[PDB]
């Protein structure tokens, strides 16, 4: 079970770094929301009870990693699980012919640093934490999962930037696995699809409203707690380790 | 024991004698039981320590070689990690060996017919000719048939092998090759065969016994196969080599690798590579 | 949750399948255990106590699953769950140039009537009976899990009708699960890697022995319950819906 | 090149196997059109001169393969290519609740029988005549290409039997190419999109040029001819082995 | 056919890009070697003759990539096909618990940079030249290919960095595809596995012979020339789009 374990949520304080924290709190686990300062993650961590803390840190930099980690090392003694959920995105589009409209190349490199680099930054720091627990019955000395997105295998137009950066984490989940597999760390991905959060309300609604008639089943959006409880799961399953879970409800993305 | 009423003179006597002996060492002295055997195994304890020494010697003298060069005096694809993973690779070959490959049996129902000398260079043999197969491009099957669980043979491969005994891709058994396979399709392998090995057969279970009688003992293996009903078979020595120097009966390690050879499509020319050279004078 | 759920289990006599029973049952929920007559399920149907069964059936057989599903849905009104464990390997090269032996015909349809039309035969039958369930809050009908292999990917040598079976269940699931789709059904395939399960047992100690210990992490064989755990995983999350999750524990199958 | 090189392509009377036959025989090679007695594969033979033979045979019997082989063997005296071509497909619900109709077993099985089965005895006895030829200076016996459409990747609906023997084909590329690798024979796989073949082109001109627009680029069906072309490129090709190639034009099949 | 075109071969000075240089100069194309300056690309490009040159760039700046693409206009004035073969490999473990050593940041960068970023700087501003094509018969303007890695799918211990940039590649290939589809320009990936490049020549023969029993078939090193085939292949191909085509012998990484 889930109970006693001290979880690092990255991009805690909304969407799906939220209803994680919301979920693995409520199960009885010690959650600390690491996201930008801006991101008003000290309501949720006031919100969720003294077994949540905030830790106001960027996934880029390694200094801010570094004092979040240590922050939870304080508070909690040990870190257990790792999930790596903050990511942004950008909607231009390669090259466009009519405009004459080029991807500018700043674009591509900050969503690339947050959400690939940053997981990574995330991961291997995180994986210096977990190497100090004692392993359990199991071996095990802690979890870490990674969100990458259903545009790592069909992105749509405009999404170059989006697949890259996701299509790295899934591209990177073997070989993090096996380098940590000696220690005892488990390496896992999810890839969401279409998932009830503020990037889902950033487009228009009627775009919105018409990608929730696409999903052939359940056919609405994904409620962030059904990724919370597929986490959950993850997490108290021994034998998942590098692979990655499409929560999509069954859709593939149309260009 | 009083058995230190030999070697207490036998060291001022003048012969070569070794300076460090244990009880264990003592209890098989006693055993020979005459003058010359005592004379030629503590001439074998001795040259253990002489060569252990030179050895000994020679490994700390480059310990100082190096330590002065290493302490005063980039883009890569792989992690220098290649004897795990050449071990690995040869993992994953033979467990396809122990389900899909060709049986190959080494007999070890010769315990009885081997001194202490002889039995444990037979360990050396079969740890040599395990070796080969592992590394072998198609490997064969190893079966350990006729060992007995608590025999000689059976504690002395557990010493050497140690952990690696029970991770071993080879099937080990109590049981004769003639319960194991169809007694058509074994052929004893023998140096006192009549029947002229021709050619490689795929269909067929080769079995060599373990058997190394420095003391030779022709008909041993031949006695076993007519003691059942097995077909018999010779290397063609005397086909494709002029044989001039020593037994004809080859060790352990080389029919193995004469074997792999011929298996690999290799011609007899290419598997009589492996014939020690000091006994023929080149193949014809 | 999964109390009060009806769960349809092919091959509920021995391993996955009888581990699944044991969870779910346990769990509150009622199963059916659809084996063969021969393979001792009425004892471990009297065993599970009065919310689990035996039915008598052959999956190869259009008859035999009509007249098991008509019995659970004499016993217990409903189908909620089907779990498609019932599978049959074979351990034979394609062509062995050495020995001059050819892989013969019928161990190739056996499998693949066994492994792969059995569990088409189930789906399309059971779909039926979810067919006639009222949908829930969510809109679903029912849940179809089958079971693949990490041979659908990594085939071992002399595995070709193991993995061509196999591999068709992959090839099918999102067709069938936007098939069922309208009616609320959702369709999801496990593929577990190496499992304490006789048909792995089969092989020589040996050889098993080093197999688990070639797993990365944890290095051992998947014990059944593991496996029951992501079945009952995949029934509560809504959002889970064709896809196919490996259950290896990172391991990928070297020739 | 493929200049002297015998192949034999099963379904060669039409479609996809005869544009691969004309352009083997047309670079000058030798094919073998083996295909139904009633395909009319004999007038297709007889276009392309003495160097290609009808050989009628049905892929799913045994009996009848190994009789079309001894006729390649008879012919042109060695057998250095096999591409299989052949192929049936259904259009049918898994099932239909507003209709109350289910998918036929007899239908699954048919498709699997051509597909899957008539695939795997068409290699697994080819394996043997290729096993017969001297290896040539890379140490290569033949080479092998299957066929299997990207339904077995995203099939669409109603698709369930036809993407099911499509997966069994991709899946068991592997394996049989790791069991013929010690022999020298490459078994590669090619997963066809939209193709301009007697099926396509029979179905009405609304939903052909739909569909022709539905490719991202070129917005046509696939010319027959492109799928010779990829065939050719991995006969030429000694180090294509174990892979599958999506010759679709990019285009992800939606529900 | 490939006579006439102009192609831009990013690392074209050595390894993969020499070899895809060598055959399109020697069937009769133009080839421009974008590569760094201290790389013998100088020397190269003369050994080519006249319808090869050398433009120095480092394909992570922005600047340096369009200078080498005004060559190219300058020179053969159009640009045809883009080939993304440059790109650098770092091994280094995530973490290692018993040396205490942590992966460094700025060697995932670096890799990132030139690996994953370099190729789509290259990608965006290639598509721009070939935007200025009048479209041929087919209505296409031109073929990227991208270079991606076996790493992408199955990286081994200490290819954390290398696999993400690579699977990015493989991520971004859909994406881009669509994006470039109305402009009517063609983006394939090509995985090759173990190769014969400098990279892999240098290591000791001991393990050289090791990495080319590892292929399954050829069991040796893959032949730059090779990759070349490959590559005119997939642009004389109409109908090749938005595919990642693994050109590794069948090879599948152990950890
Ligand atoms: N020339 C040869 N041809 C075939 N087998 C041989 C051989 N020389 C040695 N062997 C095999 O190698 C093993 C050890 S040689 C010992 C043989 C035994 N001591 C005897 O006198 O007959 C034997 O089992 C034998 O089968």
């Amino acid at each position: 079970s889930v109970k006693g374990l001290v979880a690092v949520i990255t991009g805690g304080a909304s969407g799906l770094g939220l209803a994680t924290a919301e979920r693995l709190v409520g199960q009885g686990a010690s959650a600390v929301l690491l996201d930008l300062p801006n991101s008003g993650g000290e309501a949720q961590a006031k919100k969720l009870g003294n077994n949540c803390v905030f830790a106001p840190a960027d996934v880029t930099s390694e200094k801010d990693v570094q004092t979040a980690l240590a922050l939870a090392k304080g508070k909690f003694g040990r870190v257990d699980v790792a999930v790596n959920c903050a990511g942004i995105a950008v909607a231009s589009k390669t090259y466009n012919l009519k405009k004459g409209q080029t991807h500018t190349l700043e674009d591509f490199q900050r969503v690339l640093d947050v959400n690939l680099m940053g997981t990574f930054n995330v991961i291997r720091l995180v994986a210096g934490e977990m190497g100090q627990n004692e392993p359990d019955q199991g071996g095990q000395r802690g979890v870490i999962i990674n969100t990458a997105s259903v545009a790592a295998f069909e992105g749509q137009v405009g999404q170059a930037a989006y697949s890259a950066s996701k299509g790295g984490i899934v591209g990177m989940t073997l070989p993090i696995a096996r380098d940590l597999a000696p220690i005892g760390i488990r390496v896992m991905t999810i890839a969401p699809g279409l998932f009830g959060t503020p990037l889902l309300t950033s487009l228009p609604e009627k775009v919105c409203n018409f990608l929730a008639s696409q999903v052939p089943f359940p056919s609405r959006l994904g409620d962030p707690a059904e990724y919370a409880h597929l986490v959950q799961a993850i997490i108290e399953n021994p034998f998942l380790n590098g692979e990655v879970i499409r929560l999509d409800g069954a859709i593939r993305m149309q260009p | 024991a009083a058995t230190r009423e030999f070697i207490e003179m036998w060291r001022l006597l003048g012969r070569e004698v070794p300076e460090h002996i244990t009880e264990e060492e003592l209890k098989t002295l006693m055993e020979c039981v005459s003058n010359t055997a005592k004379k030629k195994y503590l001439k074998y304890l001795y040259t253990k320590e002489k060569v252990k020494k030179a050895r000994q010697i020679k490994k700390e003298m480059k310990a100082a070689a190096r330590e002065e060069a290493k302490n005063i005096k980039k883009n890569f694809l792989f992690l220098r990690l290649w004897d795990r993973n050449m071990d690995i690779a040869m993992g994953w070959k033979g467990a396809q060996a122990m389900q899909f490959g060709q049986p190959l049996v080494f007999d070890m129902a010769y315990e009885n017919y081997m001194k202490r000398k002889e039995l444990q260079n037979t360990v050396s043999q079969l740890l040599e000719s395990e070796g080969w197969n592992r590394r072998n491009v198609d490997p064969f099957h190893i079966y350990f048939c006729n060992l007995k669980i608590d025999g000689a043979l059976h504690r002395e491969l557990v010493k050497r092998y140690q952990e690696k005994w029970d991770k071993l891709l080879l099937t080990s058994t109590e049981k004769s090759h003639v319960d194991l396979f169809p007694k058509d399709s074994i052929i004893y392998l023998t140096a006192d065969s009549p029947n002229v090995m021709t050619t490689f057969r795929h269909d067929k279970v080769y079995v060599i016994g373990s058997f190394v009688d420095k003391s030779m003992q022709p008909g041993t293996s031949l006695a076993k196969a007519k003691r059942l009903n097995l077909a018999t078979e010779c290397l063609p020595l005397d086909k494709y080599l002029q044989w001039e120097i020593g037994n004809k009966n080859l060790t352990l390690d080389q029919m193995i690798r004469i074997l792999l050879c011929l298996k690999n499509n290799g011609n007899w020319q290419e598997a009589l590579q492996f014939v020690p050279k000091r006994k023929h004078t080149g193949f014809l």
